[PDB]
């Protein structure tokens, strides 16, 4: 179904964010900065991704070309991941992205969707 | 020895004209423009003619359809395809068609196949090379390398050496008359 | 004032740029596929940007990380020029995004951005 | 020879503890326990100690500021940032202050400052010798290069070869103790 792909840039808020689930889009990935996280002072976006991450897979993959993403790596990183985000690893923005669509073609079940997300299915991801 | 080439458009099969109209050559008509003689067992399937800026998520159904009922009559398949959205279609196709048992090779060009300077012989020898190989799977051909389609993105805009494998290494790479993977 | 990113993926529909702009949203900036473009058919993406591009400026930069944007290459690049999208030519991601939030801190004046955007301003672009 | 450094936060400052605690180094304790120790004339200044996740675009009106009422009383002007949005600020003061009269260097480093295998010296070194340089303008260094602020994006989230310059050729390279610009 339909996803949505948002850079992640300085003072970004969580409106769209809402807009976005409002509008019936389905997912929605976040490229984020370096090894990945959300801002946890200076706006409304992850206090926005608490309650949004349960109603859609909120999917964070970064801005870089190279190395993707590793919430685990910093409190930003850990906070998003608190959040209910779903990390892209090391996967391509195609990849991510189309992953997504895919799977979100046969469940809108949000930790299904979190566990497909999250496993090598056909070789774009080390799980 | 037996290949199917199916076309999706995109630049390699472009032809401009001075009316100011755009047409676009069929597969077979992008082999034959390209100078690609050696193609013994080749069968063509013109499935879109389309700039890939166009693509849309049913297109992708389409072709994995078309994909699913040709993998068991060929040794191997090739897709010809805009360089835009390439990677996005080899990505989708990745997920559609789990464990296909065969190779399934995109490629495409950034300088069309009647251009004399064109990118295209080599990637269609590349990928009717690989598509030889054994190796089953979902790829990517472009300047010489080939690519795991589900790992392959758009790195230059405008360059021959437009994509990229992103975290993983090049399956293979041209030397010669030769893919080397190591 | 608020700048929105969004990536350009198939079959990306106009109706989250209308919620953008419904927000209060000063500036949009797409990352296109390739040297740039919108698709002109499959979609009401380009009809909306035709509408919504004499509202706020819509800048269209690459996904690409190299060599940027150059919309009168290709034809789904010259109908992104007639439907009112500034390009930003050879741009980072960062200077593109920061410059057209520096020039929208003084002024909103479409047409008066546009100027600007493809202005060499202090080395971030070959115009 | 009179240089200033200001202070952001990042990864360069990043001190972690056990306690499950988050601190941060100040400049001069950055520079200190990186073991520069022929910074002669330097003052220090810290404006935040932040991840650089954190920065809203009210944080470069401040950084800004700061800038515009020291570029007058120095020769060149370091700014130590985290990595995440350092291409950010860069790029925003760029455009912000145009036309600086002196060098204005941006820089971090991916592992902190207190490890023994960090990029923090290597990148303060960078960033010392071409403050000292005489040419004006808003840079990056990393890795041992130089590349203009406003040309700058990190490519990699997992190496120390962090940033590149985008479609523009590099400022100068660290030779030994040499910056070369060509």
């Amino acid at each position: 179904m339909a996803v949505l792909v948002i850079k992640l840039i300085p003072g970004l808020s969580g409106d769209i964010f809402r807009a976005a689930v409002e509008l019936g889009y389905r997912g929605i990935v976040i490229e984020g900065y370096g090894a990945g996280g959300i801002p946890y002072r200076g706006s409304d976006l992850l206090q926005t991704i608490e309650e949004l991450s349960k109603e859609i897979p909120i999917v964070m993959t970064t801005q870089a070309m190279y190395d993707g993403v590793d919430l685990t790596r910093y409190k930003v990183g850990r906070l998003a991941l608190r959040a209910g985000v779903i990390p892209a690893g090391d996967m391509t923005k195609e990849a991510t992205v189309t992953k997504l669509m895919w799977i979100l073609g046969h469940t809108n079940n949000v930790e299904e969707i979190k566990v497909l997300m999250r496993k090598n299915l056909v070789g774009e991801l080390r799980d | 020895m037996k290949i199917l080439l199916i076309g999706m458009g995109g630049t390699i099969a472009s032809v401009k004209g001075e009316n100011g109209y755009e047409a676009s050559l069929s597969v077979k008509e992008v082999l034959d423009i390209a100078g690609i003689k050696d193609c013994e067992d080749c069968d063509f399937l013109d499935l879109k003619n389309v700039d890939s800026t166009l693509i849309q998520p049913e297109d992708w159904v389409d072709l994995a359809e078309t994909l699913y009922k040709n993998v068991k009559k060929y040794d191997g398949i090739i897709v010809t395809h805009g360089t835009d959205t390439l990677a996005y279609t080899s990505s989708m196709i990745s997920f559609m068609l789990r464990n296909p048992p065969i190779p399934i090779v995109f490629t495409g060009s950034m300088i069309p196949a009647t251009e004399e300077n064109s990118d295209a012989p080599l990637n269609l020898q590349t990928a009717i090379k690989f598509a030889t190989s054994g190796i089953r799977g979902v790829y990517v051909a472009f300047n010489g390398k080939v690519m795991l389609g589900v790992r392959t993105s758009k790195v230059r805009t405008m360059s021959r050496d437009a994509f990229e494998s992103i975290n993983y290494p090049i399956i293979a790479e041209l030397r010669g008359e030769d893919l080397v993977v190591n």
